């Protein structure tokens, strides 16, 4: 963690860099009853949706963790 | 904090000087070398008056005579917050950098600057968090109690303020510190309620308080070329800094010495072992020292006349003459029995070993028969046969059986000699076999 | 830690640093790929490669990798 | 039954409460100067209070080096840290051999740490997320949070989770009716397996049925660790383990070695300074082993030089086994063991002797004994006799060809015809060397 | 207060307006037939008209070689780009030397670019987008202690303001020409909405709103090569922790350096741009190898190469590289017959004496006469530069017994304190064990 | 312009006839009659084309005028013919093997032609109406583009929608589309609208409205190597290392299968092969592998015509033991033809430095050109190339525009030559550094 003492724009910059909403969105994938609200209740198309589930799949189950 | 055992040097805490740069015979932890110290006292003045760069001077001496000892002592005598940088001569061999860009990054390591800058803090103890939140969460209301031993406040809670506190779990009895302006809460443990621990605050909540950063030249190096972050200097691998971030970094560092934001603080590159470098690292070492951002590089030796690496000649100290004649000498000289006892003294002290005095006599006399070294290394090893009888005091036989047990050089070399069939020469031939 | 006037003076633009003077310099004005100024070069680039716009090698010069 | 390899025959240096080595003990036959001095160098690792020597173990080929060395490590016990080297493991393609041997030497310093770890743990019965108001708003998730419902044994908590958490929540692909694992520590997320209450054999993933969690759903349990100090230091160079970005892609990347800088080093330190401070760490040093020293050259030698004189350095024990040799490197320096004399001066050189004839033959009758294998008497002393002849090591080594040939005859004891047939089909250097002298074709 | 490290007594080459050195000018002693080639290399230069010529000065060590080539850098001024180099740099293990010989060439080159910042800064008062699910554009009005300002915006610089979370009564910072977008902090107006905030709060800017100012940017083709051939890809205006893969460096073809060459051209023929050439300095030029000599006669005869100034003190010694090949300076003769050489000749004792009195001058002390005879006599007997590097330990000992002037007995004890390296080679042979 | 007065840039193409007879002074080039009949009979060669892999040397004494004779067939080639000028220090490479530096050096020289049609309609969009069917499947377009003189309207397909999507245009954005390849790129914002957003922003930029007819008719001729076809179809985005260099050992497959579309696209008639000339100019620090290599690689249908030039005598071959002609093997002399150089007299040096004196813009006398002749006849030519320039500065220094006799006897006497250094060096050896690093500092014995 890199700190600077008295200034709120390190802060946004450290939250955008490490918690980035397209990497995230990228290494992860959408709950299903979310992506019928958005497709279906709001007129969302397929194609403007981001990009999802693009972490790679371990071996097993047991891969998968560390405990 | 700094967890150490103990070391080969531990014993040393500075040079032993006076008011007049002239030392004593025994203070600090050195004995004996009064020449070398009081040269070492001029360069540590040299140092911190901070008014030229790029000295050289070269510590040279037989073996096992105090000069890495000297730099200990001006390294301990230095102080904080002035940079102190001690590598050896084969750790710029690298294989992702250059030899001429590590010791870049070793003398700009050296160089620190100094900003001073005040924050403003609220350090207390929490009372009572009253936080009220509705059913989906788009408004909470927050009230927050907290006191020090002087005075008792109750604040009116914002969202952000209300999300950091949930966040990092507080609550009644803590002690925990709030910076306004980046939103870090740091908590601090309990207060003394029974009902890890740590004293309630005194004095006013709201502090302002100046911290003063030392920053090497480096990490500024290493933060402003983009195309490594500031882990680099954690992981290691910068990889080949160029040179215009330098040269930008240098100006705005003048340009802020004369605004007063920031000032120059000049530190020690101690370069031990100096003769394994290279005849290119000297010639590096020629023109880097003719620099206004350049440290005192203190070089320390034991070679006399040997050949220069990367050559095919000979040079006194194995150090070419461009390098020599841009360095002052100082020599260190060999020691007494009396310097031998006081340092063994010194050393029995330091591991917390009780010696006898005929213990000490015999460990003096094989100390100036063979070498000052073997005999410091003889104590530690003599306490546990002395422990392994129970028996507290080190005795003469104890030393007599830690010098039967474990043997010397001079010992070793003869033992070799006289039964060389049973060991592999230069040829690679050896004998196994006991018969014929 | 780190100080705050090496992030302000050195990171962010104020009135007396250029940093995004200089990095609109070097990095728009400047740029090879740049079909305002380097049409011809686009050009050959899109025969070459067959890509249907002339702005994809601007665009894919100045991402980073894994936005890319 | 049980596997053996020149060695665990010995179970230690077998010394009595006063030091003194038995003649016949341990495994060990002989060499009782040398192993008094090591009993003297286990007693000094023991106390715990030294930092940066180092001993020498000099002598023959054959001799019991090495076995010095591994009985020592078998009598500090499996706590204390012990990491064994030959000289040729220094040299690497990814990182210069100076960073390796910093590396070995953190290696060999132990921690045991006291930890804390806060648990939610529970069997999923809800699993409800809600949105936010613009997906399509560029900043921001999907989705704002998650209501997970956990039940555990004579409990049952709810819990609305961050949107960052429930990335390694789906991470892990749990579902309704999974028993999971969620660790405040570091945020990290274990499915332990499907529940027991619902059905078993209707399922086609081979999955694992687990009985519901005793306790409460949070919790908080201390767990005994032991880390050494190059896990902190690789720990923080390459970073996974948080939920971050940085972090999930440090995970995916080919690792590599890195020079990592003494500004590391020393902020592990101050965090374990602080650690033990505090009074839940307790430091374990330990034993770097380093066989065949020769192979080093002038380099990693001066290097060692400044790296004994750290605080933090362990006991370091070597072993060489040449006469008066060259340092590698170099082109006409002489030292012995070929070791240089600056490096000589920081020693303690143990000398190692060679054998005699019974102390041949009854370490051929102990390796006998341990391989489960009868001799008589006479092959027994044609045995010795080989082995004073030739070499204790091919004496050694003919043992089992000779069990071979006595097994395959239908029979339990080994003979004189056996030996002799081992002989006539199996070679010593010795033999083979004059076999090469009178040959025609370079054979 | 002020740093002196070996030079900085040095501020040119102390010619007159005719190229006639004087003997005490500019810091310089004696030397004048150096100071005047170097004066007439100055002048050409300064012409800014040819490429490729070098030149080589040659001579003793301690005879004024680096000293005559920083004072031709502060001849030439701060505007003209001046490069300095050891010949040991060139080994890189990330390239090979030829791509870094070519680098350190182009880093010769400069550019002079006329450019206009301008700022608006103060706090939000309004932000009022305006569509036609796309934003047409978008009103912002911002306020200062001299008044408020009422500014249209496109969309891309609205795109960047919700990049930064800007909401009514921020302190926001605008420039024009780059779309820039800063905020700063919440205006000190709004700081009692709540007890405890997580904002941080800033006063109103006394200044206007809109600012302008004339700026000169100086680059480097160097800098543009660099810029124009970034492996991974472009980078983000702040980003304090880097990539994920690490970019080392590439061997940049000669296709980019025709390119820019060609957009520079252009740019040039505008009026735009001013290409400044300059000078690349590489001292102890004995260091390098028979294939780095090789690859400089090919530089060297380029259309845009720089001036080159080489610097060594060998005789007549090997070439690093070959095993049989004796030449004179370690320059091998295919490059010696390209430069000039220039001779710089040693010193006697009165100018040994004046450059001793030079230094204790810009030092900052007082030195008696008596002892500055012995200081000199010092000098001619050992070295020039073991009597210079000896006042500041004369210094330190005058002034730890309360005295401010140099008395020969701190002379004396600095001597005995602190060897040369004779006395040390004679402490060495007789010796017993390793000094 | 960004050039400045190189060392031989007063070479424009070899002196030569319609004869190949050359002139005694043309073209910037004086002298050496035989090696300039050779160069024109390898230009001619290189301009037919049908000879593959032929290899020549050009060898001669040092400052003979081998690089000033490839400098004239480069410029006497004429452009979009490959002139591929590389050193020998430069396939010693950290990322690449010297084979695959040699080969891609060998395929920068040869390249193929390739011509297009281009129906570019470049204005101003005025603005652009978008109609969309009730089911969606298919979107139309009509725009509304102007130029300074006139403005039509155009039906637009649903690929031109998306693609108009993408780069986006706010209705005075310049662009400009193809008919037949249907291209789509935006130059910038017109200049009518700089004073309507008041902040520019990152990617915008002004350009001046087109003016004239909008719908333009071009025919472009486009010359690629095959060592850009490699490197393009090496990767999935390959342009990055065709400017970054970052290729990185490409393999032999994507040769072959490049050389066999090359073949088809010959025999089709879309492109035809332009042939070209590799010059490696201090050919005698290469290695003995890099040689062979070279030996079995000049007998490959698709090679360029190699030219070599060097200065040794009989040394050493770099990466063997023993010595050798040229510093070359004997197998790599027997495919080979020798172009010889020989030195100069007094008249061709004279002639020499007054044209080098005439691209400089110096104007000597003639007493000061015959001190020069004198000078460049007792040391070498480039000293007195270097006096001349240096020379005229001293002159300007002193408020004079001609140089003179005293000018140039105070050039000589300030800069020197290589026999005054050695002979210098050698009566003072003791202050310098010797072989074995000995050197007296002091100058009081
Ligand atoms: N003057 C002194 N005071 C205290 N200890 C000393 C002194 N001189 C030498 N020593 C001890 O002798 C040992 C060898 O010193 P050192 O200078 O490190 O060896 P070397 O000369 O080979 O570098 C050190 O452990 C140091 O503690
Ligand atoms: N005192 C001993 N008692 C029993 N076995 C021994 C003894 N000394 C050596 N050995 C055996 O001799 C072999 C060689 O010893 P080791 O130390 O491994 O090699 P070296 O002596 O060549 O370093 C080992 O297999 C070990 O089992
Ligand atoms: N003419 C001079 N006047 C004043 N100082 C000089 C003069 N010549 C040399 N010096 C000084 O003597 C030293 C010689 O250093 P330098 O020129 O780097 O040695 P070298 O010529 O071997 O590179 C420099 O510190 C310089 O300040
Ligand atoms: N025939 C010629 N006509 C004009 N200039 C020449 C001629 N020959 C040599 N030169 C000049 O001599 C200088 C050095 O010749 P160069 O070609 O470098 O010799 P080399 O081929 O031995 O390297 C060049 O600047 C060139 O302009």
């Amino acid at each position: 963690t890199i700190e600077v003492l008295g200034s709120s724009h390190v802060t946004n910059s450290i939250n955008n860099e490490l918690f980035d909403p397209l990497i995230s969105q990228a290494l992860s994938d959408i709950p299903a009853i979310t992506q019928y609200n958005m497709h279906v209740k709001k007129g969302i198309p397929v194609e403007d949706f981001p990009k999802t589930g693009l972490f790679p799949e371990p071996l097993n189950k047991n891969f998968s963790s560390n405990i | 904090k700094s967890l150490s055992l103990i070391a080969a040097h531990s014993h040393i805490t500075g040079l032993g000087l006076d008011e007049n740069l002239q030392p004593r015979p025994t203070s600090e932890g050195m004995v004996g070398q009064l020449q070398a110290r009081r040269a070492a006292g001029v360069i540590l003045k040299m140092v911190q008056n901070g008014t030229i760069a790029g000295r050289a001077v070269l510590v040279a001496g037989p073996p096992s005579t105090g000069k890495t000892a000297l730099a200990m002592g001006v390294s301990q005598s230095l102080g904080k917050d002035v940079p102190f940088t001690a590598i050896a001569g084969s750790e710029i061999f690298s294989l992702e950098l250059s030899k001429t860009e590590a010791l870049t990054q070793a003398f700009r390591k050296s160089i620190g600057i100094k900003i001073k800058e005040e924050t403003e803090l609220i350090e207390g103890e929490v009372v009572e968090i009253q936080i009220d939140r509705s059913i989906t969460g788009g408004h909470k209301q927050g009230k927050l109690t907290i006191k020090t031993t002087d005075m008792e406040t109750i604040y009116e809670l914002g969202n952000k303020m209300i999300d950091g506190l949930t966040k990092e779990k507080v609550l009644a009895g803590d002690v925990i510190s709030i910076d306004k302006a980046s939103g870090k809460i740091t908590k601090l443990g309990r207060s003394f309620a029974r009902s890890r621990f740590v004293q309630c605050p005194e004095g006013e909540l709201q502090k302002r308080k100046t911290v003063v950063h030392t920053v090497s030249l480096h990490e500024i190096d290493v933060i402003n070329s983009r195309t490594q972050g500031f882990l680099a200097l954690f992981t290691g691998d910068t990889g080949e800094i160029r040179s215009e971030v330098r040269d930008q970094i240098n100006t705005k560092v003048a340009e802020w010495k004369e605004e007063g934001k920031a000032e120059i603080v000049p530190g020690v590159l101690f370069i031990d072992e100096v003769h394994m470098l290279d005849i290119e690292c000297f010639s590096f070492i020629n023109r880097a020292l003719e620099d206004e951002f350049a440290p005192i590089v203190m070089m320390a030796t034991n070679r006399g006349v040997s050949k220069t690496r990367g050559t095919n000649y000979k040079s006194p100290h194995g150090l070419p003459l461009d390098l020599l004649d841009r360095s002052i000498i100082i020599t260190t000289k060999s020691y007494n029995e009396q310097e031998i006892k006081t340092i063994l003294s010194i050393r029995a002290q330091e591991e917390e070993v009780e010696l006898s005095s005929d213990a000490l006599d015999l460990l003096t006399k094989t100390g100036v028969e063979t070498s000052l070294r073997y005999s410091s290394n003889l104590i530690s090893v003599a306490q546990q046969i002395a422990m392994k009888r129970k028996n507290n005091t080190v005795e003469v036989e104890d030393v007599k059986r830690a010098y039967l047990l474990f043997l010397d050089s001079a010992r070793s070399v003869k033992y070799v000699q006289e039964n060389e069939s049973q060991y592999i020469d230069d040829q690679g031939n050896v004998q196994i076999s006991i018969a014929k | 830690s780190l100080p705050r006037l090496i992030y302000e003076d050195l990171i962010l633009p104020n009135y007396n640093n250029d940093v995004d003077i200089a990095n609109k310099l070097k990095n728009v004005k400047f740029n090879i790929f740049n079909p305002s100024t380097n049409y011809e070069l686009c050009l050959f680039l899109s025969k070459l490669t067959g890509e249907p716009s002339l702005n994809e090698f601007f665009r894919v010069s100045t991402t980073p990798l894994l936005k890319r | 039954v049980t596997r053996t390899a020149a060695h665990t025959h010995i179970k230690g240096l077998g010394l009595d409460e006063s030091g003194v080595a038995k003649r016949v003990e341990g495994g060990f036959v002989g060499q009782i100067e040398a192993r008094e001095a090591c009993g003297v160098i286990v007693d000094l690792i023991k106390a715990k209070k030294m930092s940066g020597r180092a001993i020498l173990l000099a002598g023959g080929p054959s001799t019991g080096k090495t076995a010095l060395a591994l009985a020592i490590s078998q009598e500090l016990g499996p706590k204390v840290p012990f990491c064994p080297l030959v000289g040729s493991e220094l040299y690497s393609v990814e990182v210069k051999k100076t960073e390796t041997l910093m590396e070995n030497f953190r290696r060999a310093i132990g921690l045991r740490i006291k930890e804390t770890k806060e648990v939610y743990e529970g069997e999923v019965t809800e699993l409800t997320p809600e949105d936010a108001e613009n997906p399509l708003g560029g900043y921001g998730k999907t989705i704002s949070h998650v209501i997970v419902g956990l039940k555990s044994a004579k409990g049952t908590k709810t819990l609305r989770l961050d949107p960052t958490i429930y990335e390694s929540i789906q991470r892990e692909k749990v579902s309704i009716g999974d028993v999971i694992y969620i660790e405040a520590n570091t945020g990290a997320v274990k499915r332990v397996g499907r529940s027991d209450a619902y059905a078993t054999e209707f399922d086609l993933e081979t999955e694992e049925y687990v009985p519901l969690p005793k306790g409460e759903v949070h919790k908080k349990k201390e767990i005994v660790q032991d880390v050494t100090l190059h896990d902190l230091d690789v720990a923080n160079a390459r970073p996974q383990g948080g939920q971050d970005v940085i972090s999930m892609m440090g995970q995916l990347l080919k690792p590599k070695k890195t020079e990592i800088t003494e500004k590391l080093r020393q902020e592990v330190n101050k965090v374990v300074a602080k650690y033990i401070d505090q009074g839940v760490a307790e430091l374990i040093p330990g034993v770097l082993f380093i066989d065949e020293v020769n192979m080093l050259d002038i380099e990693i030698f001066t290097y060692l030089n400044k790296a004994l004189e750290s605080n933090i350095a362990p006991v370091v024990v070597l072993a060489s086994n040449r006469g008066m040799t060259t340092v590698r490197g170099t082109e006409d320096v002489i030292s012995p063991h070929g070791v240089p004399p600056d490096l000589i001066d920081r020693l303690l050189i143990v000398r190692t002797l060679p054998y005699d004839k019974d102390e041949i033959r009854t370490i051929i009758e102990r390796r006998a004994t341990v391989e489960r294998l009868q001799v008589e008497s006479s092959a027994l002393d044609l045995l010795a006799t080989m082995g004073t002849e030739t070499s204790l090591r091919y004496a050694l080594q003919l043992l089992a060809p000779c069990g071979i040939l006595a097994q395959t005859s239908n029979r339990k004891e080994i003979v004189v015809n056996d030996v002799n047939e081992a002989k006539l089909l199996f070679l010593d250097a010795k033999r083979s060397t004059k076999i090469l002298e009178t040959s025609a074709n370079y054979l």
